[PDB]
RNA sequence: GUGACCUGGCGCACAUGGAAUGACCCACCGAACUUAAGCAUAUCACUCAGUGGAGGAACAGCAAGCAACCUCGAUUGCUGCAGUAAUGGCGAAUGAACGAGCAGGACCCACGGCUCUUCCUGAAAAUGGGCUU
RNA sequence: GAGUAGAGUGGCUUGGGACUGCAGUUUGAAGAGUGACGUGUAUCCGUCACAAGGUGGCAUACAGACCUGGGACCGAUAGUGCACAAGU
RNA sequence: ACCAAGGAGUCUAAGGAGCUUGCCAGUCGGAUGGCUUCCAAAACCUUGAGGCGUGGUGAAGGCAACUAUCCUUCCAGAUGG
RNA sequence: GCUUUGUGAAGGGACCAGCUGGCUGGUUCCGUGAGGUGACUUCUGCCCAGUGCUCUGAUUGUCAAUGCGAAGAGAUUCAGCC
């Protein structure tokens, strides 16, 4: 079709993609990205003036593992902190909570203790970092609120933690040098690789010679 | 309690206590028309749970879709074109018999709207669905906060647009994830979005 | 946006597609062709043409760096075409209390006490409104390039240099291209003030001098 | 066709509905590429002393160790696989490889 | 290329992490038998009665043939654990009637 | 748009002037929650 | 003693609906030219045409979800996965999704990401109602 | 949350393949559980969620028509069919 | 028939093989994010997942490139001692 | 003019996407729906093997879906009858 060697076309353009004069076509082009992008800052900094005291974002997202096993080490924010670590945190009232801005997922759990432990520092150092003002300006002012963090509210561009990606990237750290454990050096290995691998298939047959082995006692 | 022994009494429908009280209904409906106004709903149980109120802003009418496939309209039968579109009698409608129900009471009473249906009877040739129908002029419509939603011009002809419960069947909707991949936000939407040919600024 | 149909052979015309109907002038006419009077172009021109083109940031930031070689070489900025009797060194730095100005008539006290407002007066006299169509679409005029001025941050010299003709503003933080190479042509002459040039450097992140054959 | 592009034409093979791949994706480094990744201040100072240096590959974005490339002073590598040979080599050497998740 | 084969890490027995027990949560009551929902069905049972098919399967459990009686609401209901959990009430029933005839 | 348009021209022309309003700046209403009670007592005192 | 309900009707009053709209949207319906160097399944295309209904957006939407992980946590849009898995006279061709990175997670919506019904309570939520003022 | 979910069968649809979804019809659950876990079935176990009711802003689309800012566009056989008393 | 004006290898997705330029076991990263009357939807910046490459082979289960002073061998062969 | 033909109405023919729909039919065998031949006159012979149509019990053969039975852990498989 070509009279060369190039490649099988699979070309994908047989539906009318073309906006010509009979069709309307499939079309899309981002011209818009330029003035989009500076839109989009305009209306974040609008949102930074309407929510002001506030932390920008807003939410203090908990911090959660990726999902599969090709992302297992990296880390990322969550969606919510669970209940269990607002507890531990000491925060009974997941509503409560909400209003002085830390965000509750009741959909997730801790299936470890130490997203448990992340998390409940997370919010502890939180709820210190935390200014909170008194409703009806004059009633009763809490600790630590030292009656000019009042008269100087600042809104921080990012929420004073590290990037979440951090948190996977320090565990993701070597020691140092150490000397070898006498088990590390009679341990093979690729040897237990093949073995643990060998298990989960020889299982009908590890059955099989049990009962084999067990007619032949009785013979 | 009440609502529970009305639930379970019509969930043994082919029981004889059941089957008589059907029988007599179908007897009725098809001496009756074909959209006739209730005065208040069968399956008392049914309706308050899909979100009927004895308050003078809801409404009960009664309508029967004529059971059996869709043929399409082609004279005599000539499907023109090739052997696939050439099928005449074995087809099947994409919209349920809810909704077509829906959609006929929503067509003849144009100022209500149309929340949830529910099957009531069906025979040889009609099955017979109760529509619950809003009144969104009424001020006690307007002033209970759970229905007054439906008071926004957004929730005109939600039979006509799929949004009531029958459409969201049919549309795929019933699930979610992996069984209604290309379901949301709409089967054309998503089909648009993913046959899309996207020229970004430096591609 | 027209119902035209070829009339086919046994009529004793060509073959293009006609304008169906009658009783007028349009009637019968030659439609649907480059070749034919009110009949579409040949590929009408699409709006998803690539208009950007795309540079790798290491090859822009070379274009910037041997932008300022040249700016620095002035047996070439003369050659771009600026008037170097005046000018007592090149490249041209500034003292940083021109960032404070306010004034275009300082803009030009300064320029003038430098050797550079023989490029801007160049500018402003050589001003002409541009040939050929181009003054249709709101571009009016055909205006040369004189200095540039290269500050260090956000100041009052660019309300102070913005009037003067061929004078463009620009700072260390982001050094334009499109401006340290007008027209692609190399050798413009630019006039840092004090602590641009001293960051000029460590903004483009140069540690070395190249060893460059002779 | 037939003398571009051979295979065509055909079906081969055991076909894997749902076909995921973050399970099976595994990026491989070679005991070649192992010292560069250590401070050479370790290197140095662990050299003929018993002491060996730890190469978590997993910082890197290794999954599997394969073992083509010679070892010139025995390190504990930390990764999610490793070949027999790769296994071999850093015994030999001296360190030892770790199974991580 | 980077696609090879990889063992799992529980299967490696690795556990990066200390696992906490998956604890009880309001939502898993739902499991939990319902006595009041229970005798609410059995009344409403006595009172309405079997379905046809139901009487069948009463019908069949009686002169023996389970397996007819489960084909039978395997036919109807389309799934083998349906037939067998059918089979199941519909033998308790019989249960049920011979007990209160003796 | 190809007749008089007796009525949606003059409805067209108001939101013109809404939306070359909108342009110049986003509108604000006059009396909102804040100043409701002080132009009234405002009125009542300068008409009493 | 000539009623009380139920179910239907007629008239009146106060109101909605109706029709329109070269862009976008929702629900249906629905081709063929074309491609396969023929052609019939396939393709164009779940598109054009047709019907109905809108809103400033519509639709979707706080899991009877993803995943199998050290789990995640509404939906939507973009990047990418990916021309891959898979479908296909396994021919012509067609062809996702999740992970992951973002925007968003202020606002004229919210019980600040839920709630109706189920379930608990319950003398209709308590000093009759109406027309003018 | 029942003529529902599911199943037999027919037809459309999908990459979804012993059938992704939908629809007719016959059938039709459990709730001392159910659904999904991409090869039909039976047997065990595990994970996630709690359908058959409803609200719900944001990021999103926008060739019309109105209000604007622009353009390496066309320049009266071009650019809209119409630069004009042109859908005349 | 004659003259004038118009009039036909274009843009796009993917790709092939040369050529140019930059970087190098990396490279690119204008999805997006930081800034600053119009110009500027520009320019600048490395927050960047990820794309391609570093490993291939098997239908798959899967497995994964010897060599401890250095160096695969042979024939032709560019330089150089 | 002749001659076949279907039809006694829950029928014949027949439209319609659909319809408790409209048509023939305001009809009822001296009526009619479907063919052929072509006034009068004189005749219209033989062939039911082929194809077509039609009748029977279609009592013997083949023959669907559903239903009923058996075996299987089940998907499923197998038999007989209409």
């Amino acid at each position: 079709v070509k009279k060369g060697n190039a490649p099988v076309p699979n070309a994908h353009f047989h539906k009318h993609w073309n906006p010509t004069g009979s069709q309307k076509g499939h079309v899309r082009c981002f011209f818009k990205q330029g003035p989009q992008k500076k839109i989009r800052r305009a209306r974040r900094q609008k949102k930074a003036a309407a929510v002001f005291p506030r932390p920008v974002k807003g939410p203090l997202r908990p911090i959660v593992h990726c999902k599969s096993q090709r992302f297992n080490m990296k880390t990322r924010l969550g969606r919510g902190f669970t209940t269990l670590e607002l507890k531990t945190a000491g925060l009974t009232d997941r509503r409560y909570a909400r209003t002085i801005g830390i965000s509750v997922d009741r959909r997730r759990r801790n299936h470890c203790e130490e997203s448990l432990a992340l998390n409940a520092e997370r919010i502890k150092t939180y709820l210190s970092k935390l200014v909170l003002f008194p409703l009806k300006a004059g009633k009763k002012l809490p600790e630590g609120v030292t009656e000019e963090d009042i008269k100087n509210p600042v809104q921080s561009k990012q929420d004073g933690f590290p990037k979440a990606s951090s948190y996977g990237k320090n565990a993701l750290k070597p020691e140092a040098p150490r000397k070898l454990t006498d088990q590390e050096k009679k341990r093979l290995t690729f040897q237990f690789l093949r073995k643990v691998q060998r298990d989960t298939k020889m299982v009908g047959k590890r059955i099989k010679r049990k009962a084999k082995k067990e007619a032949k006692a009785a013979k | 309690g009440v609502y529970t022994y009305m639930q379970f009494v019509w969930n043994k429908k082919q029981s004889d206590v059941m089957r008589f009280t059907q029988r007599i209904r179908a007897w009725e409906y098809r001496h009756s028309h074909r959209m006739v106004r209730l005065p208040r709903p069968t399956r008392t149980d049914k309706a308050r749970r899909l979100g009927y109120k004895r308050k003078p802003g809801y409404v009960i009418w009664r309508v029967r879709v004529r059971r059996g496939g869709r043929k399409r309209p082609v004279p005599k039968g000539i499907c023109y074109g090739k052997p696939k579109t050439a099928g005449v009698n074995h087809l099947m409608n994409a919209k349920n018999m809810r909704v077509i129900a829906e959609g006929r009471v929503g067509k003849h009473c144009g100022g209500l709207r149309v929340l949830n249906s529910y099957w009531v009877n069906a025979d040889a040739i009609y099955k017979y669905f109760e529509v619950i129908l809003v009144d969104p002029m009424h001020k006690a419509i307007r002033s209970d906060p759970e229905i007054n939603w439906i008071c926004k011009p957004r929730q005109k002809h939600r039979e006509a647009r799929g949004v009531t419960s029958a459409g969201r069947k049919h549309r795929g909707l019933r699930h979610k994830g992996h069984r209604a991949t290309k379901a949301r936000p709409s089967v054309r939407a998503n089909w648009k979005r993913r046959n899309l040919v996207k020229f970004w600024r430096y591609r | 946006k027209h119902s035209a149909e070829s009339w086919g052979t046994g009529r004793a015309v060509a073959r293009i597609p006609r304008i169906s109907g009658g009783g007028t002038h349009r009637s019968g006419q030659g439609a649907f062709g480059n070749m034919c009077r009110g009949g579409r172009m040949f590929a009408p021109t699409k709006v998803f043409r690539k208009w950007h083109a795309k540079v790798p940031r290491k090859v822009r930031r070379l274009a910037v760096r041997a932008a300022l070689a040249a700016s620095a070489i002035p047996a070439l900025v003369m050659a771009r075409g600026h008037n170097l009797e005046d000018v007592p060194e090149i490249p041209l730095v500034v003292p940083n209390s021109v960032e404070a100005l306010e004034k275009t008539k300082d803009a030009v006290k300064l320029l003038k006490d430098i050797g550079a407002y023989h490029d801007v007066e160049k500018v402003a006299a050589t001003k002409k409104v541009r040939v050929g169509k181009g003054k249709r679409r709101n571009r009016r005029y055909c205006v040369r390039k004189g200095p540039l001025v290269v500050l260090s941050k956000r100041c009052e010299a660019q309300r102070a240099f913005r009037n003067l003709p061929g004078v463009d503003i620009n700072f260390v933080s982001a050094l334009n291209l499109l401006r340290l190479a007008p027209g692609g042509h190399i050798g413009r002459l630019i006039v840092f003030t004090e602590d641009a040039f001293n960051q000029l450097d460590k903004v483009l992140k140069v540690d070395t001098i190249e060893g460059l054959p002779d | 066709m037939d003398k571009y592009h051979p295979g065509y034409f055909g079906k081969v093979g055991i076909r894997r509905f749902h076909y995921r791949l973050n399970p099976r994706f595994c990026p491989t480094t070679s005991i070649s590429r192992l010292l560069r990744l250590v401070p050479k201040e370790q290197l140095e100072a662990c050299k003929g002393k018993e002491e060996l240096p730890v190469v978590n590959l997993l910082q890197h974005g290794y999954f599997k160790l394969l073992g083509t490339g010679r070892l010139s002073q025995g390190v504990i590598v930390k990764a999610r696989s490793f070949s027999q040979g790769a296994e071999r080599k850093i015994k030999k050497a001296g360190g030892a490889c770790i199974l991580v998740a | 290329g980077k696609f090879g084969a990889l063992p799992s890490a529980k299967l490696r027995r690795c556990s990066a992490v200390t696992p906490l027990p998956k604890p009880f949560r309001a939502r898993d009551r739902i499991k939990k038998p319902k006595k009041k929902l229970r005798a609410v069905r059995d009344l409403v049972q006595e009172v309405v009665g079997f379905s046809p098919y139901e009487r069948r399967m009463i019908e069949l459990l009686k002169v023996g043939r389970e397996k007819r009686a489960l084909r039978f609401a395997k036919r109807r209901l389309g799934t083998h654990r349906q037939a067998k959990k059918k089979r199941d009430i519909m033998t308790e029933v019989l249960r049920k009637m011979r007990a209160a005839a003796h | 748009g190809t007749g008089r348009m007796r009525h949606m021209k003059n409805v067209l022309k108001k939101a013109a002037v809404r939306q070359r309003q909108d342009q110049v700046a986003p509108h604000q209403k006059r009396k909102t929650a804040e100043n409701r009670k002080k132009f009234a007592l405002s009125r009542k005192t300068k008409l009493a």
